[PDB]
């Protein structure tokens, strides 16, 4: 099955570097050309850069030129980014690509170009009250994208995870909630996982009744 | 410059047709990309008529003179996403993209929102801080307001509301946070957050323990 | 060096692939440094024909129909230069009776 | 001066014109007797032109409309039908116009098959 | 710029192949024409591999590289000329020639030449001046001296003589002149014209009456 | 019949001028591509010009480049080659020929660029000597190619030889037709030669007869 999964996302300063990777693999690598095709939120899609399999030949974006360098090594079946002199319109979240038509995609790495240095959330949480609510308040942090599962992934139904509001501080707050049936609260118990990974902050936290 | 209408809205179970039009696109090759809220583009139609293996046959595509158009028959409420037109110029060494339009499937059911609202937890008033949750999801169509009140008395200060998001089932959500101070939560009886989607309201109420 | 060529492209969906009594496969060829940057290689799909019954009949073979093309390709990154160039090209099959 | 020119983007690109001959098989439509033991035979036709590269091509045409079978005789439940294929080629400008060649695209016969109305 | 040997040699019923070399030849249809004495030449291969209607099969042509070939299978007498190979540029907008090859067939019988040879006639002597005509025909090879003798003595002044001229027998002729004062012609006894071919000696003899 | 015929050649001084006709029949003239080769005495063949079916089309050799104009008029089926500031090197025959694989032929016509003049030339008869017996015309000093020679005004060809020219240190040409005829004949048949030399237009008919 043929998947690509990209790394290296992250918080980069204006006029800093950054390297994005895309591992390939359940397909042969050296057979096909790659791109890389960017997103600002809210926004439609823009083409980076392409790298055909033919070693020498590279293509760019007139946005992008002399700034970002495509480079491939196909024995580790890896396509790389490197971003120079990031700009603050270099935000976005960054897709690796197979072929010109673009046929299967990665999952995708946000990239923020900011001055500001990266705030790990605090972790607080929301305790419940034949069904209840309960979640976890993720407050405070800078900057995406934070995410948050329970019970180490094994708990999805009924959790709703909402988008974070920005608030005029410059950083951010979200909720995840999950809905679960009232007897459980005696029963079960319930931890939201909770990851910020450009400020390394890992939280579990146990959300118990009252 | 590939050109897209913004959005289209077709009835459930008829036919959408979605465009794509620029300079001897007729002599390219125009590829189709469906994106949901959320997720990572996925290829529905290549080389103006071809189709990738996984994608249902309602999908078809074509490219008659200066125009592409991206075809979905018998269209589904699932079929609700952004879609892209891509092609590639060889002369111009590029990959050029539209702009991108937004499906609308029609006669989805009016939804009244489902509100949460949760008080400032011990942990966070320990901290000396204290914040109002108010969770709304599952609301149809995708505009709701919220408004806030200290006992009775409505209030402004320290609201922050979010935008409203589509959810995976098609319906939306919204978040709205009341930031006080720990007096400020000691000072009043109760808070509440009430939420009017469509002209009705849904409300809910939280007191200090 | 080079010269100057004027594009005049924009000038002034069969289905014999699967019909045809030698029926062929159409792999797709991309090639980013080349023009036309995709070509569809016709290979047959039996060594036999298909009969009027419907049937792999070995009396008969199924061989390609070949042809030489101009094709277009982008020379090393001087860079904006592109180079003529010929290739063979498989475009369908067609059913010939052994040489006997 | 071909008017359409100007409708396309780019209008001009830089070629070199030393051509890169990647085919050993020469001549691969006169090479082979194809056309003759073919059950959809075709005659190929030449076509000269001092202002056109390739200057000669030769195109197919089919001998019947319906396909030959194992006694020799014409079938008329299947068609021979021609397989047309879109190439480059170059042409040379009038004189009185800016460059010397311009590249566009023409459609060839190259070879017939023998194809049944209904799979 | 086609290049061709100038000679090429083979025996009768063995396989004749000529050769033409030149840059960006194999990208470009090659043709081969044959050219008899005194004659037009002739379209033998078109197109590389083409054989005209009324030309034998035992002419093809056939390319490799830069290189297009002329091959003549069971070589005939009668396929002694000139060949030359011919290609139209289009890049340059020219038609190129190579140099020529001229194809001996060997083996080919001796023949000893038939000699005729004229006194002066009585109208030129009228207008006092003397030619002797001496006609030298159907001799092979292609290769003749010629002597002429006042009475027996050797005269070399006054005397003109053809290079000999292949015919369409593969086959030679050749003739010489030689020019006199009246006086000189009724001075001797008598004048011959000698010819030598491959060791052998034909001679006549004319005399004043 | 597929046929080409070129006339117009001759003499022509070093700087002169002079335009080349070839008249087309047998096939439909204007769907052709037309071409001019020449050929100098005992050379190769190097291609002049080429026009094509095409208006607005004309290709030259580098070396008539500017001297040189090739045209056709579709209306006469006939090409024409213009040459102007002719030079020594351009002496040669000049063939027409069709397509661009030059597959039909004229018969060529001679272009000579000299400063010499023209000259007629002398035709004496060639006397029978004593089955068959052999008799000619002697046609002398004749200035430049071509020369003609027929027998009996064309009835008689069987046993006719026309000798190529012997080109002289003077720079005029000679040449002799001889024909083999029984001897029987001598008293009861006449025989005429007929020499036409165009360029000085030398028209001689020439009886032969025993002395
Ligand atoms: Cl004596």
């Amino acid at each position: 099955q043929v998947q690509l999964l990209e790394s290296g996302g992250g918080l980069v300063q204006p006029g800093g570097s950054l390297r994005l990777s895309c591992a390939a693999s359940g397909f042969t690598f050296s057979s096909y050309a790659m791109s890389w095709v960017r997103q600002a939120p809210g926004k439609g899609l823009e083409w980076v850069s392409t790298i055909s399999l033919t070693s020498g030949f590279t293509y760019y974006a007139d946005s992008v030129k002399g700034r970002f360098t495509i480079s491939r090594d196909n024995s580790k079946n890896t396509l790389y980014l490197q971003m120079n002199s990031l700009r603050a319109e270099d935000t976005a979240v960054y897709y690796c690509a197979r072929q010109l038509t673009l046929d299967v995609w990665g999952q995708g790495t946000l990239v923020t170009v900011s001055s500001a240095s990266t705030k790990g959330p605090s972790v607080f949480p929301l305790a419940p009250s034949g069904t209840a609510a309960l979640g976890c308040l993720v407050k405070d942090y800078f900057p995406e994208p934070v995410t948050v599962s329970w019970n180490s992934g094994a708990l999805t139904s009924g959790v709703h995870t909402f988008p974070a509001v920005l608030q005029s501080s410059g950083l951010y707050s979200l909720s995840s909630v999950v809905t679960v049936p009232s007897s459980s609260l005696g029963t079960q118990t319930y931890i939201c996982n909770v990851n910020h990974k450009p400020s390394n902050t890992k939280v579990d936290k146990k959300v118990e009744p009252k | 410059v590939l050109t897209q209408p913004p959005s289209v809205s077709v009835a459930p179970g008829q036919t959408a047709r979605i465009s794509c039009s620029g300079d001897n696109l007729g002599d390219k090759y125009a590829n189709w990309y469906q994106q949901k809220p959320g997720q990572a583009p996925v290829l529905v139609i290549y080389d103006d008529i071809d189709r990738p293996s996984g994608i249902p046959e309602r999908f078809s595509g074509s490219n008659s003179g200066n125009t592409a158009t991206l075809t979905i028959s018998g269209t589904q409420a699932e079929d609700e996403a952004d879609y892209y037109c891509g092609s590639y110029d060889f002369f111009l060494g590029m990959i050029v993209f539209g702009g991108g339009t937004k499906l609308t499937v029609l006669g989805q059911p009016k939804a009244a929102p489902s509100v949460t609202l949760f008080p400032p937890s011990s942990e966070e008033l320990q901290a000396n801080k204290a914040t109002l949750v108010c969770l709304i999801s599952d609301f149809y169509p995708g505009a709701v307001t919220v408004a806030w009140k200290a006992d009775s008395s409505p209030v402004k200060a320290g609201v922050e509301t979010t935008t409203p998001s589509k959810q995976s089932n098609n319906k939306y959500a919204a978040s709205s946070y009341l930031s006080l101070t720990p007096e400020q939560w000691k000072s009043h009886r109760s808070y509440s957050c009430q939420v009017t989607h469509e002209g009705s309201t849904v409300e809910k109420t939280v007191a200090p323990t | 060096r080079t010269v100057m060529v004027n594009l005049n492209i924009h000038n002034r969906s069969s289905d014999y692939y699967n019909r045809s009594t030698s029926p062929w496969n159409l792999h797709r060829n991309e090639d980013p440094e080349r023009y036309p940057s995709v070509i569809w290689e016709a290979q047959c799909r039996h060594l036999g024909c298909i009969n009027a019954d419907g049937n792999v009949d070995y009396h008969m073979n199924s061989v390609p129909i070949q042809q030489e093309i101009l094709v277009l390709r982008r020379e090393p990154p001087c860079p904006n230069s592109f180079r003529l160039e010929k290739i063979l090209v498989s475009v369908g099959c067609t059913c010939v009776t052994p040489i006997v």
